[PDB]
C-alpha cells in the first residue's frame, strides 16, 4: 500500500506505465514517481526505461536530499491512481515540511507529457459535522449516481472518485477509528486545478510545493491561456497549493474504522 | 579606527571609442585572442584588429551575426518575458583551438551552442544544447572554461533558474554535474570565475552560507576544486556526479576584536605571478543592504590548495553547530584527492573509489578552514564611495626592468582605480599604493540610446598595444596604460607619481612613457619616490 | 540601496559657557533637580542656579569638594595606574528625597558612597562601600538608580573589572546580585541606562552575545527586567540572587533580504510619552572595526514587556544552536513573573518559589524574541559621518499646542543634531524629519588645558529655562532650544524651517520664538510646511 500504477496506452503509441512508489530514503536509487515504457513487442529491451531520459529533463520526479534531511523519515506513499480523460491522477499521503503532520494529496499529470511539466498537486479531504478527515486510507474511481450526478452538475458519463479518510492529520502509521467515505467529482478537481493554474499564471501567489522545490518560487505572470486541457510549460512547475480540494461526505462512523472502498 | 579612504597620488576622457559603425550594443563581455579584441554582445560578436592604427573611432574589423529565430522569440515573450530580454545575447565565447571558436548564447531564453570558423566567423556543424553551458537570462553571471578539450561550465539548467549547477560536458569524457537540489553542495550560488591550475579546476562563486545561517541569511564567497581527471562515482554513490567537489569559504576581512568581512565577491582574475607566487586577485563588497564598502583581497594558489588538505566540516545533530572533523573518521583514500596520485595511483579511475570515500564527499563538501588572504587583509579599500568595485585587470611586468606589478580596478560609475602592488623591506608582499583615479566613461559617445549605463562590464589590458580596454554595455574604450605627458614638464611631480609606465628623459626635457627603443636615459624613482630638492612649477 | 544621509532643513557658537570660575574640569555627567543644574566632575560637584539671569559666563552658584585622601592615591598609583586616573571622580549622583543627595565617587580606584545635605552640600553620616555601586575607573559607564528607596546599580565589583554585576542594595531589603562568573547571565556587559516603569526595573546594556558566537565574537544590545519586589531565591537555588532576571536582544536594523543591524548601544532615555505611547529612545552604532554608521531606534515599553511573556531560549547539546522553548517545559509559576500578581499572589515572597521555577530562570535568562522597534526601522540614520551619535535628549511637548515632539542628538565631535518625530496620515508614528544641524563646541572657551575633547558627555534639556545644556569634559554650554532670529525677516523660510519653537508674528515683521504672553498672532506651518507664493530674500 505504498505503490500504485496506471498503464496508459492511448491510441497511436506503444503506451507507458505511470508509477509511483515509496523509496525509503534512497532518493538516489528510485524516483518517487515516474513514467516508464511498456512497449508493444513483448521481447523488446525497452521495458521500464524512462519515457524520457536526458541529463536534466526526464519522465521522473526524485525526492530531493534537502527534504530528506529536513524531515526525518520523509517518504510519499501512493494509495491509488487512475486514468481519466486526458490525465493521470495519483493519490498520495506524506509527512509535511515544517507533532507528526501528514497531508493527503491529488497528483495530476497529462497522459502525453514526458518532461513532467504538467505536474500539479493539491491536498484533498472531506469534513462533516465540524470534524475533519484528511488521512486517505483508500480510493476508487467510478461512475456517478443519478442522485450524485445532479449533485455535482456532471453528466452520468463523467468520473467520480470515492475515497475513505481518517480523523485529522495525526499518526498515519497508528490510525484512530473516526473514518469517512466521500465523493469527489473529477470535474471539480479538474476545475479547482484550472483556477489554481489560472491565478498563478497572472503572477498571483507562489508555487507552494516545498518538498520538491526546497524553497519559495514566485509564480511567473505569463500571457498563456489555460485552455480546458493545458499540459504545462517549463514555467510555473511543478505546481502545488495549500487549499484543500473538499469532497462531499457520504457516510461516517467512529465505532468501526474504514479500510476499503 | 577603520582605515580612512586614501587619496590618489595624481589628480578628462578623449580616448578612442568603439560603437560598432544607431542601436544599443548590449555588450556582454570582452576578450582578446592572438592580436584581436572580441566584443561578445547582443545578436553579434564584433572584432577589432588591435594593431590597425587605433584612430579617432575604433572600427569594426570583422563581424558576426547570430540572431534568434522568430519562433524562439515567440515562446520567450509568451512565457512572460520582456521584448528586449528575448534576444540572442552571447554569454560564452571560448577558443577551442587555432581553428575553432566555441560560442553559446541566450537565444531568447533558449540557450544553444555553436562552433564557428576562427577566420571568417561563419558557422559550421550542428548546434547542440545550451543547457548548463549558457544562461537563459542575459543578466546572470556564468562560468565557461575549456580545459583539456572538455567544457567546464557553471550556470542554471532551467528557465526558472531554480537549479544551478557546475557541469562538465564534451571531450569524449562522461558527463558530470553537482547533485541537484542539494544545498550542502550549492545553495543559490552566483558564479564569478573559474581557472585552470594543476590537477584541478578552481571555481570562485558566492552562496547562501549553511554554516552561519544560524541567524537569518548570510552570503559567503567560496572557492571550490574539481579534479580534471574526475570520472564520476561508482554504481551506489555519485554516478554521473563529481567525486572531487570540495568548497571553502574565502577570508577577505579587516581584522579587529571582531573582524569586518567582505563577502560579496564581484570578480576573480586568472592565475598570475606576483613576487614569485601564483596568485589570484578578488574584489568583494558589503551586502547590498548595508553601508557601502569594497575590498580587494589576493590569494596564493598554494594556500587555496592547503585548505583542501585540512579538516572538513560537519553538523552532528541536524540542529547543532558546525564542528571540524577529527581525522579519525576521514576514510582512506582521501575524499577529494585525485584518482591517480600519491598512494591513490592504486586507483585507475574515480569509479573504483570505495563507498566510504564517496558517501563522505557527497555529505561533506565543505572544508573547515577558510582560505586566508595575502597579508591577511585587503590590499585596497573603498569605504567612502557611492559605487562598488567590480572588474579587475593586472600587469605583472610593468616598468623598465619589469619587476613592478600594477593593478587596475573597474567600478560601476566608470571611475577606474589604479594601484601598485608594494614590495616590503623584507622582500615579502606588503600592502598597495594608490597611484591614480580617472573617469573613463564618455557621455558624448556612450550615452546614445535610452541607455546611460556607466557600469564597466569587461576589462582587457593589452601590453602589446600598450593599452587597457574598458567595456561598458554601450561602447568599448581604449585607455593607454600611462598618459605620462599629463604630468608635464614639471619634473618635481613626474617622479613623484611613481608610475612604472612613466619617467623622465633628459634629451627632451619632459615626462614620457617607456619605448622599445631602450637606448635613451630613462630616470624614474618608484620604490622611494624621491622629491628632494627639485624646481617647482 | 541603503538610504542616503539626508540633509538638514536649515544651515556659529557664541552661547553662554560654564568653566567653573584654570584646571581641567573632567565633567562626568550633568543633571537637573528642581531648578538647579548639577555638574558631577573630578573632586567636585558644581551647581548653577538655572534662573539666575544666564549672563556672559555661567557662574558657579554653590560648590562641593570631595578630594581623595593622600593614602588612597598612593595605593592607586602603586597598583600601576596613572597620575590623573587616581582622583575622586563623581560617577553616582542621585536625589534620595528632598533633604538627601546620594553621591559616590571613584576615589582613586577605591569607590565609596556618602550622603550630602541637599542645601549647603556639606557631608554627613558615615561613608559606606562603593563596591558594585560605583565604578573604579572614571571611564567606565555605570547604572545608578533609586527606586522605592532601594539602590539598583550596575557596574564592576573589583579593581581588575573582571566581575560585572547588576546589584540591589540598601532600603531595609536583603541584598541581590547577578550570578558571579555566569556568562549566560552577563557576558562582559557595558551598562548604558536603567529606568523605573511598572513592577519592574529595565536595564539597557550590551554584551558579548552567546547566541550568535557560533562564529567569532558578536555584540548585542540588551534589555533586562527585574521585579521591584524581588527578595532572592530559596535555600537551594538563587539565595541572595535575582529571581526575576530575564534579558532580551533589542532589534535596531534596516531590513533587507539580509538585514543590517546596529548593535553598539550608546544611550537610552528615560521613559517618555509620544503619541500616547510610553517609549524609550536608543542610539546605536556599528562596531568600532567597521564602516561607521549610527541609528536611533525607539521602543514601546509595552512591546518590551511583551517579549518577556514570550518564549525563552535554550541550548540543548552544549554545541547545538539556540532553539525556542516549547511552553510544555516552562514550569508554573511563570519564571520571572513577579511575586504577587495574577495567580502568583499565592506566593507572598520570592523565597517561596519552587525549585522548578528557580532552577529554570537561573539557566534560561535569555528570551527567544527580540524587542522590535517602533516602525520596525531606525527613526534616524547617519552613515556618511566620521563621528558616532551618542547622547539623546527629548522634548515631548514642543510647539504652541504642545503636540509635536523634538529629539536632540549629541555626537562626538560636538555636532548636535535636531529632528522632529513625524506623525503619519494614519495618526500612527511614522519616521522623522531632519530639522537642523549645529556645532556647539567652543574652541576658544573649552580647549584650555592640554584638553580638546569635543565629545558630548551629558545633555540636559530645560524647557523651563527654554534651553538645552550640553556637557563636554571641559565645559557646559547653554544652547537655546530655538534660535529663531537666525532665519531673519525673510518670511519664506521662517515657515519652511518647520521648527516647533519658531514661527511668524506680524506685529514685528520677523521670525521669533514662543512666549508665555500668548495673546499675539503666532503663524506656523509644521505638518505641511507650506512655502507656496511668498516673497523671497
Ligand atoms: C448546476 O447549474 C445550475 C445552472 O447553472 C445552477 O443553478 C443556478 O445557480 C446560479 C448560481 O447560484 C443561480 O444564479 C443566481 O441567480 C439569482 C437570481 O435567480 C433568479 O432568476 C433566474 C432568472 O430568472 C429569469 O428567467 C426566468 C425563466 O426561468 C423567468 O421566469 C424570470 O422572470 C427571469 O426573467 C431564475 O432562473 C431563478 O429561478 C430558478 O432558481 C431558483 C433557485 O435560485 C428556483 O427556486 C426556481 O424554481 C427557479 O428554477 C431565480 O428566481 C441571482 O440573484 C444571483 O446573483 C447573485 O450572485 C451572483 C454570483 O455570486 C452575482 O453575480 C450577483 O451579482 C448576485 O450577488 C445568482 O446569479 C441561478 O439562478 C441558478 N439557475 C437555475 C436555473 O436554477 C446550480 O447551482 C448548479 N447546481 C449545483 C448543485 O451546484
Ligand atoms: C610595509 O607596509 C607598512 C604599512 O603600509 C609600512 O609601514 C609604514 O612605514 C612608514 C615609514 O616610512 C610610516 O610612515 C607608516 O605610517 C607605516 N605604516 C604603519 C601602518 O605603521 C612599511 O614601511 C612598508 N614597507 C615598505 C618597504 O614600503
Ligand atoms: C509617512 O512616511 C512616509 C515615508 O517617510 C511618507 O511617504 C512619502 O510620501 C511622499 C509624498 O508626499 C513622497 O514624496 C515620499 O517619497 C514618500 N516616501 C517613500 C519612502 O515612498 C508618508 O507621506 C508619511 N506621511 C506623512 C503624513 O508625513
Ligand atoms: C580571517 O583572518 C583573520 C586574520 O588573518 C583571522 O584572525 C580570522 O580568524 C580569520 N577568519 C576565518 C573565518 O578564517
Ligand atoms: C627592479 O630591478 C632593478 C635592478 O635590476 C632595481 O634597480 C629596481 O629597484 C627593482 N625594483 C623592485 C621593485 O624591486
Ligand atoms: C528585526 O526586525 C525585522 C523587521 O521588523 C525582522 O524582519 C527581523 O526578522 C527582526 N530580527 C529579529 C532578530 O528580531
Ligand atoms: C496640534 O493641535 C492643533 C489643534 O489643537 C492642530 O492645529 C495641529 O495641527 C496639531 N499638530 C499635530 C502634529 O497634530
Amino acid at each position: 500500500g505504498t505503490m500504485y500504477g496506471v498503464i496508459v496506452r492511448s491510441e497511436g503509441e506503444d503506451g507507458k506505465l505511470f508509477i509511483g512508489t515509496a523509496v525509503d530514503g534512497k532518493q538516489d536509487y528510485f524516483p518517487t514517481l515516474s513514467s516508464r515504457k511498456l512497449p508493444r513487442d513483448p521481447e523488446s529491451s525497452a521495458m521500464l526505461d524512462y519515457e524520457l531520459h536526458s541529463d536534466f529533463v526526464s519522465s521522473l520526479i526524485k525526492i530531493p536530499s534537502d527534504t530528506l534531511a529536513l524531515v526525518s523519515h520523509f517518504d510519499i506513499f501512493y494509495i491509488y491512481g487512475f486514468a481519466s480523460g486526458g490525465f493521470v491522477y495519483f493519490l498520495t499521503v506524506q509527512p509535511e515540511t515544517p507533532d507528526l503532520f501528514y497531508t493527503s494529496r491529488i497528483v495530476r499529470l497529462c497522459k502525453d507529457d514526458p518532461k513532467f511539466h504538467s505536474y500539479v498537486s493539491l491536498p484533498f479531504g472531506c469534513t462533516r459535522a465540524g470534524v475533519e478527515y484528511r488521512l486517505l486510507q483508500a480510493a476508487y474511481l467510478a461512475k456517478p449516481g443519478e442522485a450524485l450526478a445532479q449533485a455535482f452538475n456532471i453528466s452520468s458519463d463523467e468520473d467520480v472518485l470515492f475515497a475513505i479518510f481518517s480523523k485529522g492529520q495525526k499518526q498515519y502509521h497508528h490510525p484512530p477509528d473516526d473514518s469517512a467515505l466521500c465523493a469527489f467529482p473529477i470535474r471539480a478537481i479538474n476545475l479547482q486545478i484550472k483556477e489554481r493554474l489560472q491565478s498563478c499564471y497572472h503572477g498571483e501567489g507562489n508555487l507552494e510545493l516545498n518538498w520538491l522545490l526546497g524553497k519559495d518560487v514566485q509564480c511567473t505572470k505569463a500571457p498563456v491561456p489555460i485552455d480546458d486541457n493545458f499540459c504545462g510549460l517549463d514555467i510555473n512547475q511543478p505546481l502545488g497549493g495549500s487549499t484543500p480540494v473538499e469532497g462531499l461526505t457520504l457516510y461516517t462512523t467512529s465505532r468501526d474504522r474504514l479500510t476499503s472502498v | 579606527g577603520f582605515p580612512e579612504d586614501s587619496e590618489p597620488i595624481s589628480i578628462t576622457k578623449q580616448y578612442p571609442v568603439f560603437v560598432g559603425h544607431r542601436h544599443r550594443l548590449d555588450i556582454q563581455m570582452i576578450m582578446i585572442m592572438n592580436r584581436t579584441l572580441y566584443v561578445a554582445a547582443r545578436d553579434h560578436i564584433y572584432t577589432v584588429d588591435i594593431d590597425t592604427s587605433h584612430t579617432e573611432e575604433i572600427y569594426c574589423s570583422k563581424k558576426l551575426t547570430w540572431k534568434s529565430r522568430q519562433a524562439d522569440v515567440d515562446t520567450c515573450r509568451m512565457k512572460g518575458k520582456h521584448k528586449d530580454e528575448c534576444h540572442n545575447f552571447i554569454k560564452v565565447l571560448l577558443k577551442k583551438n587555432d581553428d575553432t571558436l566555441f560560442v553559446c548564447g541566450t537565444n531568447a531564453f533558449n540557450p544553444s551552442c555553436r562552433n564557428y570558423r576562427v577566420d571568417t566567423l561563419e558557422t559550421f556543424g550542428d548546434e547542440f544544447s545550451g543547457m548548463a553551458r549558457c544562461p537563459y537570462d542575459a543578466k546572470h553571471a556564468n562560468i565557461a572554461l575549456f580545459a583539456d578539450g572538455k567544457l567546464y561550465s557553471a550556470t542554471v539548467t532551467d528557465f526558472l533558474a531554480i537549479d544551478a549547477v557546475i557541469y562538465r560536458s564534451l571531450g569524449d569524457s562522461p558527463t558530470l554535474r553537482t547533485v541537484k537540489h542539494d544545498s550542502k553542495w550549492l545553495k543559490e550560488p552566483y558564479f564569478v570565475q573559474a581557472v585552470d591550475y594543476g590537477d584541478y579546476i578552481y571555481f570562485f562563486f558566492r552562496e547562501i552560507a549553511v554554516e552561519y545561517n544560524t541567524m537569518g541569511k548570510v552570503v559567503f564567497p567560496r572557492v571550490a576544486q574539481v579534479c580534471k581527471n574526475d570520472m564520476g562515482g561508482s554504481q551506489r554513490v555519485l554516478e554521473k556526479q563529481w567525486t572531487s567537489f570540495l568548497k571553502a569559504r574565502l577570508n577577505c576581512s579587516v581584522p579587529g576584536d571582531s573582524h569586518f568581512y567582505f563577502n560579496i565577491l564581484q570578480a576573480v582574475t586568472d592565475v598570475i605571478r606576483i613576487n614569485g607566487r601564483d596568485v589570484v586577485l578578488a574584489t568583494f563588497s558589503t551586502p547590498y543592504n548595508s553601508i557601502p564598502g569594497s575590498a580587494v583581497c589576493a590569494y596564493d594558489m598554494l594556500d587555496i590548495a592547503n585548505v583542501f588538505t585540512g579538516r572538513f566540516k560537519e553538523q552532528k545533530s541536524p540542529d547543532s553547530t558546525w564542528t571540524p572533523v577529527p581525522d579519525e573518521r576521514v576514510p582512506k583514500p582521501r575524499p577529494g584527492c585525485c584518482a591517480g596520485s600519491s598512494s591513490l595511483e592504486k586507483y585507475a579511475t574515480s569509479n573504483e573509489f570505495p563507498d566510504d570515500t564517496l558517501n563522505f564527499i557527497k555529505t561533506h563538501p565543505l572544508m573547515d578552514e577558510a582560505v586566508p588572504s595575502i597579508i591577511n587583509r585587503p590590499w585596497f579599500l573603498r569605504t567612502m564611495v557611492r559605487y562598488r568595485l567590480t572588474k579587475i585587470a593586472v600587469d605583472n611586468a610593468a616598468g623598465p626592468y619589469q619587476n613592478h606589478t600594477v593593478v587596475f580596478l573597474g567600478s560601476e560609475k566608470g571611475i577606474i582605480l589604479k594601484f601598485l602592488a608594494r614590495i616590503g623591506s623584507s622582500g615579502f608582499l606588503n600592502g598597495s599604493l594608490f597611484l591614480e583615479e580617472m573617469n573613463v566613461y564618455n557621455p558624448e559617445k556612450c550615452s546614445y540610446d535610452g541607455v546611460e549605463d556607466k557600469r564597466i562590464m569587461g576589462m582587457q589590458l593589452d601590453r602589446a598595444s600598450g593599452s587597457l580596454y574598458v567595456a561598458f554595455s554601450t561602447c568599448v574604450i581604449k585607455v593607454p596604460l600611462g598618459r605620462c605627458e599629463r604630468h608635464g614638464k614639471c619634473k618635481k611631480t613626474c617622479i613623484a607619481s611613481r608610475d612604472p609606465y612613466c619617467g623622465w628623459v633628459r634629451e627632451s626635457g619632459s615626462c614620457a612613457h617607456l619605448s622599445p627603443l631602450s637606448r635613451l636615459t630613462f630616470e624614474q624613482d618608484i620604490e622611494r619616490g624621491n622629491t628632494d630638492g627639485l624646481g617647482d612649477c
